[PDB]
């Protein structure tokens, strides 16, 4: 995640193993139950896309759901690209590039790039955009997996 | 399982049923107004005859502690 | 176990089979386009006659929640 | 691992026992399962070659696989040496030496040398080169150990 | 236990034997060249007749995934 | 152990209880297994002789092995004294004394003395000399305790 250091700057720090394991354990115990979404939200505080793929990729089991989510993440990403077209002409030397759906999904962007966008002024909330897609896709799952 | 499929057993305490209801209601994502409509309506409707009878005597305006204490011996 | 060896039982819910499929698909490392080809093809092909029949009626363009709700009673 | 200190420099710090034990426990529980690879990847964040041999050497059990991996690491290392020939003439006093496959595997290099290469400007990502060999060799194992 | 005492049972899967071999090989501290000699030699020699037969058909140049898949039904 | 402080100097800090207990637990669980040696090596990072006797003295059980090790440590120490004779004439006021086998084993030296040798310029790696004796003696044990 990207956290604020004592000095008063935003720097990246790694997520903790008993945080990781707590994510694992939630999924083990409460599967598709709604409490998973606030839980997720708390444990995703200050998290990167990269950390969010890590969390999704580290799941075991419920592979039908994991595939449905993936496909929702790509749909929501396809929709990001649709709604926000690429911008006019070449990229400025003085500036950094606008993200695509795949940069938001973490796929085409690097960590330093993910830190550029979030730490820069104005900052862009690529975590929160992926977060809604995850929560939206979580609703899809919850609604389906209701019996 | 759908919210319409939530019903009270003939020997099941209401209490255990009300828990099931707001768990399933917890997995419904509808507008609050619709969920209010579901609360006053479906809960009593799928309640068992013995308690159903009891709940009809509470009249309208009733709140959950009073419903929950009302159908306790049933 | 190979991906071709993944098949649906005669009494096995589709759901339990689809889970097995994306677990084994999860251990395949092939290009996405090939894995898309595997998805639309092999899944239905090794599905049981009763559900297979059902899935043929959904036509093409179908998504996983609709397939998964379509073969639920089977 | 080599981590950034508060002062704003990259310094080495040791890996933690409950990190070590979490590596052990993953291997105990999920053996050759695919979730081991993202898991590895997270726990290998900012890690040295030296720390990566430590992690491989501390395994117990699955010795057929451990040997297959070793032999993959040496093959991938042999391939590093092949593809990247040694450079022209004597090593400059002002400069530090280019790595070989065995420096990447951590074998012929010392820690201070591993810190020189990574911390220096330009930096060289000898962790990430070993990491791909580990992940590649992990694919070999996963594919074999599928039943 | 010594490395010479490592042998494959008459009903023991090769796989379980190869694991035992590189565990004991893991407690040998000899030069790599000697340990290579041990690998190509002792492993096959103390392998059971049914698999031994199989391994003779692989010829030389063989690698561990191919040996391990070769003696699987045995 | 002797660790680097934030200020940028090498100072002694005590070893942690769940580090201690992790040393205990390794020995409990994996006894004479080879994984004990990398494990030891990691947990002995930056350690003093004094801390190394603490770790050896805190063992319970396997007393035949513990005695074999002791006797290996003294043999290796006797060998240190043999190979490195004492130096010519009286010790300089401006300098500190050369170690013997028993200073390396921690026995005849004090902590402040162990910190003098390691922190001073040039530094002498009395940990790493004891470490080889421990690892060598660990090989002796491992080879014997193979069945």
């Amino acid at each position: 995640p990207i956290v604020q250091n004592l000095q008063g700057q935003m720097v990246h720090q790694a997520i903790s193993p008993r945080t990781l394991n707590a994510w694992v354990k939630v999924v083990e115990e409460k599967a598709f139950s709604p409490e998973v979404i606030p839980m997720f939200s708390a444990l995703s505080e200050g998290a990167t896309p990269q950390d969010l793929n890590t969390m999704l990729n580290t799941v075991g089991g419920h592979q039908a759901a994991m595939q449905m989510l993936k496909e929702t993440i790509n749909e929501e990403a396809a929709e990001w690209d649709r709604l926000h077209p690429v911008h006019a002409g070449p990229i400025a030397p003085g500036q950094m590039r606008e993200p695509r759906g795949s940069d938001i999904a973490g796929t085409t962007s690097t960590l330093q790039e993910q830190i550029g966008w979030m730490t820069h002024n104005p900052p862009i909330p690529v975590g929160e955009i992926y977060k809604r897609w995850i929560i939206l896709g979580l609703n899809k799952i919850v609604r389906m997996y209701s019996p | 399982t759908s919210i319409l499929d939530i019903r009270q057993g003939p020997k099941e305490p209401f209490r255990d049923y009300v828990d099931r209801f707001y768990k399933t209601l917890r997995a419904e994502q509808a507008s609050q107004e619709v969920k209010n409509w579901m609360t006053e309506t479906l809960l009593v409707q799928n309640a068992n005859p013995d308690c159903k009878t009891i709940l009809k005597a509470l009249g309208p305006g009733a709140t959950l502690e009073e419903m929950m204490t009302a159908c306790q011996g049933v």
